[PDB]
């Protein structure tokens, strides 16, 4: 009735994919948007998604201003195998035992499963996709 | 099912009908629901806001609401916001229309929903409505006492009281009505309603002795009322209640002033003959017509024509549109009656008429209209064909007024509330709770009047008082009640001009009127200190008929009657009555004497009076607290000495001593020379105004009247007189017999009926306008004390009454010459009208009593319905002295009980020079009915020459008395008016032979 | 006296929601006691509020209004 569009499409940063969500009694999770190799190839690159990981998780241990525990999903996709594609590459698999033992880059990972992150991590809960 | 599931259907059902339109630039709803419409009505969004506040009180009921309750009383809130800011917004108006109410000056009421900003001009809709008003002040006050907050800032407090100044005067001012028609011509004329005054007088009781901000508030939250208002609107009321217009015997109209949303009719069996009259009279199919005779909007109504050209109403009966809402309205009745049988009866009429949605959503429709194959066949069988919906009842077009009350009577019938939680004022009680409520009913119960009044003596002058007390009547001069202060009336009216007023939007407060004894009963507190004031009747007036004891003592007891009569509030009234030494001037001491005995006694014609001092009765008494101060014969005639030289009527006023030739000469001076003269006394008008308090003290009463003619002055309750004879249904008209005259049929400003009055007094006579000022006061004290006296009366004239005053008073005198009426006392000619207006009897000349009878223009009882069934049955008309009346016209245009005949037919008659003449021919008419009723079988050939048949008994007459008595032929027929009509030989047997002889032919 | 239909909205007799009804809400507060405590509880995604971020308001032992009610009633000529 107002002529109102709603917000226009905007990129989404990394602040807001780690915490989870909720839609009609559903969970949800986002991967990052730098794994998205339909926009550009520069994610094409072992070192490069090293080095993005690196910052990214740099940044998130920085300020995280919002209450409870971060949550990162870090899919592992055909294209960072090997040439013969029996392997994953060095890179991916050191990175893997860095992040293990609770330091990589400039902060402290913990690994585990979904099961036990989501009794204590932040939720989300969407009320304007409810049916009208 | 629980509650939550009816509660969520209907907020679905209000959500996808009612706040879908909702504009939020105003919070005001739209006129149409499609096509962009820029109009918006009030009712409709106020009812709208009504319906939201009772959905959400119903869903207040519980505590997980998930705060469903918030967004209703906001949008209501929003939507009085709106309301009041676009009120707000025209402030010139409301200032205008509080000093000269008119159609230029009412306020808007239709305007732009996009910006609040007016769309189409006045000389297409009209703009005057104060129903709305009403209504929306009476919401207002229901939800500031529900809990709700609306107002803010005291700037609205005042507007709410120059509102309320506005519409304390609507019991004058014509309406247009609730359907914009007025008139059922529709030729752009307005008219009384009794809807519009009783939602006034509703308004006006509740907002009485409110707290405007709500929980809090203390001295600047209150509104003051004037008791006068409320009581001229409760008799305007009961005056016109049967009959809601002139024009219009009933209207379904009738029906929301006398049910819930204004509770206003606490008759019971006058409330039970209207409502069987209008569910009779309004019946349908289909619901409740608006009126009889109604062509709106329907098949044979065009575009073309905003007037409806004469003789078309008679055209458009019988295809009258349909309204089912009203089905709703008398379901609302029936469940606040406790009548679940007239519920359920309604309910089964309404479950086929409604529609459905797509979602199978309730419709109501707003009109239902024939199509054009049953013109003339639904004429013949009033409701055998089938009628068709309205655009707005399938889909795309809604009418949110109708669900709105739809919504509203389907959640009182389902019991999820309870009248008292929608009605927090208490507006409607039942018969054994009305027992000490304000404003309506006494402590005494409704059938039972036995209500005892307070009355102070206070003296004036030690003399006097020790005097009193020599006789043994004990009173108290003004300097032993030193606490206590006594001021007169103009005070309280100063002080009341004083509240009411705002710098910011320019603010003229309460006009300066006089304030009736009711206000004056009362006590006052200013700045600390109490204050008492007397009635108007004792402060010295320059008229003349307050010196006379018998005009005071019938002038305070009607005042005591009317106390008795109308008066409700908590507390016993005070009255205080003060004695003056002027006053017993010798031998006139003794009527005092007895009135003051009678007083002392404790009994005044059946009122029961109580007398004590000042000091014990202040004390334990209720004060009302004004604080808002704080906080802001001759030897001189007219041809001989109207050429003498100035210096010598100079000289002439110098040297003479009566007072007639000093006035007569005082006025040849002013006339010449002008009001501006300087004479040996000062000025022309202070010598005028000196003589004239010389001569009322000196009681001349020939002199008093021509310094009053000179003073160029006026009583202040004409206007009352003329109102009240106006809603009673007769007719004033003010001039001198034989001269012009002027008529009125509508209430006019004082100014300009005084300049009607005063040209033609100017024009033809001296001492009148005084003359016609005692004999309209009298003539409406007497109509408001003796009404019956004046049965019959249709158009009143103050020189045919004052001519036959003079002629009876000349037949008294017989040989001694006639008694001049200037000079005759007050209670004289209080007298001789009385017996005048007496009803008569015999032993008097018959001829005289025609005369005063053809003078007063009496009509017999039932003459007005006799001549319509005369012409019914008359195919040619009535031809009387030259005036014609075609039968057609007046049968297409006119109905049975309907005034505009009556006035017609007054007017065709009112031809006939002789009074007696005219009386005559009435009784001829009479008789012609009555012989022409008690046969059908004799029919009239043609139109009859009433001047042929009084003729033509005229010769039978004078043939019949040459017989008898030898009486050669005489000419004039006065010996017929000495004759009576009945008895061995009168009148009524010869106009029987002539009417056997005109149907025998 | 009241009738079956007006105990509605009586009070210290009957609730708001009716006779045959019994659905009240209770409201709780939240207070904790130390720095430590409430940074812990935090860690885990509990809510929980510091005594000295209510410095408007005071929180007092069962004993203050026991003396307090105790101070009322006193009369000195009897």
């Amino acid at each position: 009735r107002m002529k109102l569009s709603g917000r226009p499409y905007r990129h989404m940063g990394v602040l807001g994919t780690s915490k989870l969500y909720d839609i009609r009694k559903t969970i949800f999770t986002f991967t990052p948007q730098f794994i998205d190799q339909q926009q550009f190839y520069l994610a094409l690159d072992n070192k490069m998604i090293v080095e993005m990981l690196r910052t990214d998780l740099s940044y998130l241990c920085s300020r995280w201003r919002m209450t409870g525990q971060p949550t990162i999903t870090f899919p592992i996709s055909h294209s960072m195998l090997d040439e013969d594609g029996t392997s994953l590459n060095s890179s991916i698999l050191a990175a893997l035992r860095k992040m293990q033992d609770g330091y990589f880059g400039g902060a402290r990972v913990q690994t585990g499963k979904l099961s036990e992150f989501l009794t204590t991590s932040c939720c989300t809960h969407l009320s304007f996709m409810d049916p009208g | 099912e629980t509650l939550w599931d009816k509660l969520d259907h209907y907020y679905r059902i209000v959500k996808s009908t009612l706040l879908l339109y909702q504009s939020p630039t105003t919070g005001l709803f739209p006129t149409k629901t499609c096509g962009g419409d820029q109009k918006a009505k009030i009712q409709d969004s106020l009812y709208c806001a009504a319906g939201a506040w009772a959905l959400a009180l119903a869903y207040r009921r519980i505590d997980d609401d998930k705060g469903r309750t918030h967004e209703l009383e906001h949008s209501a809130i929003k939507c009085m916001r709106g309301i009041l800011y676009c009120y707000m917004r025209q402030a010139d108006k409301v200032q205008q229309f509080k000093q000269d109410p008119r159609p230029t000056t009412c306020l808007h009421s239709v305007f732009n929903v996009h910006t609040g900003d007016e769309l189409l001009s006045y000389e297409e809709y009209g703009h005057l409505q104060i129903n709305a008003v009403s209504l929306y002040l009476l919401y207002l006050v229901e939800m500031i006492s529900s809990g709700l907050q609306i107002i803010y800032n005291t700037d609205e407090v005042s507007f709410i009281q120059n509102l309320v100044f506005c519409v304390e005067r609507v019991y004058r001012v014509p309406d247009f009505g609730v359907w914009e028609r007025g008139s059922k011509y529709n030729n752009g004329s307005t008219e009384l309603h009794s809807s519009s005054v009783g939602l006034a007088k509703a308004a006006l009781e509740a907002i009485n002795g409110f707290n405007l901000f709500g929980n809090q508030g203390c001295s600047w939250s209150v509104i003051f009322v004037d008791l006068d208002a409320h009581n001229r609107n409760r008799q305007t009321l009961c005056s016109l209640l049967p009959r809601e217009s002139r024009s219009h015997n009933t209207d379904a109209a009738l029906l929301p002033c006398i049910s819930y949303p204004a509770f206003a009719l606490d008759d019971e069996v006058l409330f039970s003959q209207t409502l069987d009259k209008v569910v009779r009279k309004l019946k349908g199919k289909y619901g409740f017509k608006r009126f009889l005779r109604d062509g709106y909007r329907t098949s044979l109504e065009d575009p073309n024509r905003c007037y409806y050209k004469p003789a078309e109403i008679k055209l458009f009966d019988g295809i009258e549109c349909e309204f089912p809402i009203f089905f709703l309205y008398m379901m609302i009745d029936g469940v606040f009656r406790g009548n679940p049988k007239q519920v359920q009866e309604y309910q089964d009429l309404l479950t086929p008429v409604l529609h459905h949605t797509t979602e199978g959503y309730p419709v109501v429709p707003k009109y239902y209209y024939v199509p054009a194959d049953f013109v003339e066949y639904e004429k013949n069988n009033p409701g055998s064909q089938k009628r068709f919906p309205s655009n707005c009842g399938r889909d795309g077009k809604l009418f949110l007024w109708g669900q709105a009350l739809y919504i509203i009577a389907k959640l009182l019938a389902d019991e999820l509330i309870s009248p008292k939680d929608i009605d927090p004022v208490q507006r409607y009680v039942p018969l054994k709770d009305q027992r000490n409520v304000s404003m309506r009913f006494s402590n005494q119960g409704p059938l039972e009047n036995d209500l005892v009044v307070h009355v102070a003596l206070i003296a004036e002058s030690q003399r006097l008082q020790v005097f009193l007390n020599t006789y043994g009547i004990q009173t108290q001069t003004p300097q032993q009640v030193e606490p206590i202060q006594i001021w007169p009336q103009q005070e309280l009216v100063k002080a009341y001009l004083q509240l009411g007023i705002n710098e910011k939007l320019g603010l003229s407060g309460r006009p300066d009127r006089p304030i009736g004894c009711l206000g004056t009963s009362k006590i006052y507190r200013i700045l600390g200190k109490t204050v008492v004031c007397y009635p108007i009747i004792f402060d010295l007036s320059d008229f003349y008929m307050s010196q006379d004891v018998f005009l005071l003592i019938d002038d305070i007891k009607n005042a005591l009657q009317f106390i008795k009569q109308y008066w409700k509030m908590h507390g016993r009234p005070l009255f205080l009555v003060l004695i003056r030494e002027d006053n017993i001037r010798g031998s006139r001491f003794n009527p005092i004497l007895d009135m003051l005995a009678a007083l002392k006694k404790g009994i005044i014609g059946g009122v029961k009076v109580h007398v004590d001092r000042l000091q014990t009765l202040i004390s334990g008494a209720v004060v009302e607290q004004l604080d808002f101060l704080r906080i802001s014969q001759p030897d001189v005639n007219i041809s001989e000495w109207k050429d003498k030289p100035t210096h010598e009527i100079l000289q002439k006023l110098n040297d003479c001593s009566c007072l007639a030739s000093q006035a007569i000469l005082l006025g040849i001076l002013l006339k010449r020379e002008g009001p501006n003269f300087i004479t040996k006394e000062g000025t022309v008008s202070d010598h005028i105004e000196r003589v004239y308090r010389r001569a009322g003290s000196q009681k001349l009463w020939l002199a008093v009247r021509y310094g009053a003619a000179f003073t160029q002055k006026f009583s202040s309750s004409i206007a009352p007189h003329i109102t009240t004879f106006l809603v009673h249904g007769k007719q004033v008209t003010l001039g001198a017999f034989g001269h012009e005259e002027e008529v009125i049929s509508n209430p006019l400003s004082p100014r300009v009926i005084q300049n009607i009055i005063y040209y033609k007094c100017n024009t033809h006579d001296e001492r009148e306008a005084v003359i016609q000022q005692e004999l309209v006061i009298h003539i409406g004290w007497i109509i408001s004390n003796n009404p019956e006296l004046f049965s019959g009366m249709l158009k009143i004239r103050i020189g045919w009454i004052i001519h036959a005053m003079e002629y009876e008073l000349q037949i008294r005198g017989g040989d001694k010459p006639a008694l001049d009426l200037y000079q005759l006392s007050p209670s004289e000619v209080k007298q001789l009208l009385l017996d005048i207006l007496q009803p008569q009897q015999n032993g008097r000349c018959w001829l005289n009593r025609r005369q005063i009878d053809g003078s007063l223009n009496r009509t017999p009882t039932g003459f007005y319905d006799r001549v319509w069934q005369i012409l019914e049955r008359t195919p040619n008309g009535i031809i009387v002295a030259g005036k014609h009346l075609p039968q057609q016209p007046t049968l297409s245009d006119m109905t049975m009980y309907e005034m505009n005949f009556s006035l017609l037919v007054e007017d065709t008659l009112g031809n006939i020079d002789q009074p007696q003449y005219r009386q005559i021919v009435v009784e001829l008419l009479m008789v012609v009915s009555i012989v022409l009723e008690r046969n059908p079988e004799l029919e009239f050939q043609d139109k009859v020459d009433l001047d042929r048949l009084v003729k033509e008994a005229f010769n039978e007459f004078q043939k019949d008395q040459s017989r008898l008595k030898e009486i050669e032929k005489q000419d004039d027929m006065t010996s017929f008016y000495n004759t009576p009509p009945l008895g061995k030989r009168g009148t009524c047997s010869y106009l029987t032979k002539a009417v056997m002889n005109l149907l025998l032919e």
